[PDB]
């Protein structure tokens, strides 16, 4: 997911902005759900999650809001020790201790009905998920949040009735699970709260891994959530964010993979850094770029042409990659719509990345690749591969510099040899055709809920719904579009909403609705 | 269009999104759960089913191990309930109200199938039950919990013993620190420390 803000100092207009766009993937119907909610001193449009009594991204009559998922660190594993004796029992604080047991049903379609049993575990730090018999371990999970999951409702629903930062700020406090939240209000504030609840832990334990559950590494409580990262009118002017990092020092763990050097956010940078004064047209570039963006090219790109340069007098076909790799604006696009990605060193830039990735880890992490190729080729960035190549300080060398040069030209020699092969020499002939997706039945949920759509749509690493909103002082306006459709309904014969895939050609297409707060307005709709 | 659902108007703009002009926040949040029903309702019933564990019932055998893990690491309907007793009184009274407008719109379904049911209720053959204010909690649970739940822990662990058992622990200690970083200082971040 990502979201901007941008204070009045950034902004052409003087009024604060707001960007968002969660990605929740695509599904008919949508994961989102929009609405107007009015009521007496409550005056509120935009969407939430399905189900969710309360609006996420869109605005009141006071502020807009949005929200990105934190990546904090809010749940941890213990490594219980088991009675040899007796596997449900563990040692906690100087004693065996009593497993909590519970034996659940499950009815399962066949076919006619079967009935399952299951026996699932409980200690003091929460659900058993993974035995180790081996090693007479259980692992539990314990959740920051555990428990707490209707008071981060209700912290919802208090951030859709506040009227500003102060109130804002109280309902962000109160939010337990790992979120960002951003806010631009109509005086001009903006503001950026990485909101949870994050426990204060032993400073004995490697948190990256499992802490023993004997006791002696318990949780000591959560930290204040003045101790949360979070900004009221930042100096720099706006926050930008696509799950990354959120200060320097913020730690999470296990899961720091996604907060390195080299982050997608880079791309949201780039755009507003490059820009002076902002409008909301400006932010939509920029959310085009960030969709069509091959993210390797940020750090990689300029490595390797600066290498093929050190041998385009050997090498006579480097001269014309360089060529092309300069001059391509580093999307992979379709603006013609004619079913393939614009530039032809794409492809090349593709193959070339996929070939470098496996050389560099192969031969050392392959045996490992199982759980690390999803570390090492993120899709928020590739920052031990960039250290390597780049020769910047590693715990470990992974390969000398003359090796890392030698894997960037194997890896240009291969590529350009399979595209000469297949297509030939020119850069117009490599070029690919485009990856598509459809809006389906299936989200990240892991179960049907629905039976999607056949519709098909060119890949965008985008969110999915979009808000673009300005605080303009009479009232919020702007512009949004969330895909597929409204209405999920379709009837017993077949009969489709005309509302449930009504959006589709806008996201596609790059256009939106606009943004409906007067009432006035909304009767014109 | 305009309609009147009780004592609050319902506008339909030209996309189908439904606007809720309301007296007071009881009947809106009563309204907001009928309109996401009248629109939504297979989608919610089977979100609802996911974080219970019971989609099974309707879709089989694929999603018994889905259904067990929701079960594993989820709550009772008891426990829940103590959750939403522990809200202001206004808030869990308006979860109970959106919880209600759920429940206005099954019941009208059940009582007209044929037109207000959708077709996969009529595919899959089952009928939609009535909610209660545990039943919102299921739907805020079985989407928030995915972006905040992860065994990465356990991962790392076997990472960590994989390289040591090949490559010994001192080097599988240096490796492991290049994959999973303590702190990267040059990570681009949303925000500078003086901001705080
Ligand atoms: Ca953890
Ligand atoms: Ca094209």
């Amino acid at each position: 997911s990502n979201a901007m803000i941008i204070g009045a100092k950034k902004s052409k207009s003087g009024n604060a902005l707001l960007f968002s766009g969660p990605q929740v993937g695509f599904v008919a119907p949508g994961f989102l759900y929009e609405v107007g909610l009015h009521s007496p001193g409550f005056d509120m449009e935009g969407s939430g999650f399905i189900g969710y009594p309360f609006i996420m991204f869109g605005a009141n009559q006071h502020l807009a809001l949005t929200a990105t998922a934190g990546y904090g660190n809010v749940t941890d594993i213990f490594e219980e020790k088991l009675n040899p004796a007796n596997s449900t029992q563990y040692f906690y604080k100087g004693k065996w201790r009593n497993m909590e047991k519970r034996t659940e049903t499950f009815i399962v379609r066949g076919g006619k009905s079967k009935k399952i049993e299951e026996t699932f575990f409980h200690t003091v730090h929460g659900p058993v998920i993974s035995l180790d018999a081996a090693a007479n371990v259980a692992y539990s999970k314990s959740w920051s949040f555990r428990g707490t999951e209707a008071k981060s409702i209700q912290a919802y629903m208090k951030a859709n009735w506040a009227k500003n930062v102060k109130e804002f700020q109280q309902a962000a406090s109160e939010f337990t699970m790992s979120l960002n939240w951003y806010y631009a209000d109509k005086k001009g504030n903006i503001a950026y709260y990485h909101v949870g609840k994050y426990p204060i832990r032993s400073n004995q334990i490697d948190d990256r891994f499992p802490t023993p559950g004997t006791g002696e590494y318990e949780w000591k409580g959560f930290q204040s959530f003045a101790k949360n990262p979070q900004a009221i009118n930042p100096k720099k002017g706006y926050v930008v964010n696509w799950n990354n990092k959120p200060s320097k020092y913020w730690r999470n763990g296990e899961y720091s993979i996604v907060w390195g050097k080299d982050n997608r956010v880079q791309q949201f940078i780039n755009g507003i850094e490059a820009r002076g004064k902002v409008d909301l047209k400006d932010l939509n570039e920029i959310n085009y770029t960030a969709s069509f963006a091959q993210l390797r090219t940020h750090y990689f790109k300029p490595l390797l042409i600066k290498t093929l340069e050190k041998y385009q007098s050997e090498n006579k076909e480097y001269a014309y990659l360089v060529e092309q790799l300069r001059k391509w604006n580093n999307l992979k696009e379709d603006k013609n719509h004619d079913g393939y990605y614009d530039a032809g060193v794409a492809a090349f830039f593709d193959e070339w990345w996929n070939n470098t990735h496996d050389k560099l880890f192969n031969d050392s992490l392959g045996i490992v690749s199982d759980l690390t190729r999803e570390i090492t080729d993120h899709r928020m960035g590739a920052t031990l591969a960039y250290k390597v190549l780049s020769g910047e300080p590693t715990n470990y060398q992974w390969k000398s510099a003359a090796a890392a040069e030698k894997i960037i030209l194997e890896s240009t020699d291969e590529a350009l040899a399979k595209l000469h092969k297949e297509k030939g020499e020119e850069a117009d002939k490599w070029r690919a055709p485009i990856k598509t997706m459809t809006f389906g039945a299936k989200s990240l949920i892991a179960i049907p809920h629905g039976y999607g759509s056949k519709t098909e749509i060119i890949e965008m690493n985008r969110g999915s719904e979009n808000h673009y909103i300005e605080m303009t002082p009479k009232q919020p306006e702007g512009f949004n579009v969330t895909p597929p459709g409204q209405i999920g309904f379709i009837h017993k014969d077949g009969t489709l909403s005309e509302h449930y895939e009504d959006q589709l050609s806008l996201y596609a297409n790059w256009k939106f609705k606009p943004f409906l707060f007067d009432k006035k307005d909304v009767k014109r709709a | 269009d305009q309609k009147k659902v009780e004592n609050v108007t319902i506008i339909r703009d030209s996309y189908g999104v439904p606007h809720l002009y309301a007296k007071n926040k009881k009947d809106l949040y009563k309204a907001y759960g009928y309109v996401m029903a009248q629109d939504r309702l297979f989608q919610l019933e089977m979100f609802r089913r996911g974080n219970e564990g019971t989609v099974s019932e309707i879709f089989g055998e694929e999603y018994v191990t889905k259904d067990e893990q929701s079960r594993r690491d989820g709550y009772s309907d008891q426990e829940i309930q103590t959750m939403l007793n522990g809200l202001d009184r206004e808030t869990k009274q308006l979860i109970e109200q959106f919880a209600e407008g759920i429940t206005a719109y099954v019941n009208e379904a059940v009582k007209a199938p044929d037109q207000k049911l959708s077709k996969e209720f009529h595919d899959y053959g089952f009928l939609p039950r009535k909610w209660k204010a545990t039943d919102v909690v299921r739907l805020y649970m079985v989407s928030m919990t995915y972006f905040m739940d992860n065994h990465q822990e356990l991962k790392n662990a076997e990472i960590l013993a994989r390289l040591e058992r090949t490559y010994g622990k001192e080097k599988a200690v240096k490796m492991f620190d290049d994959l999973v970083w303590k702190n990267d200082l040059e990570a681009p971040t949303s925000i500078q420390p003086d901001d705080q």
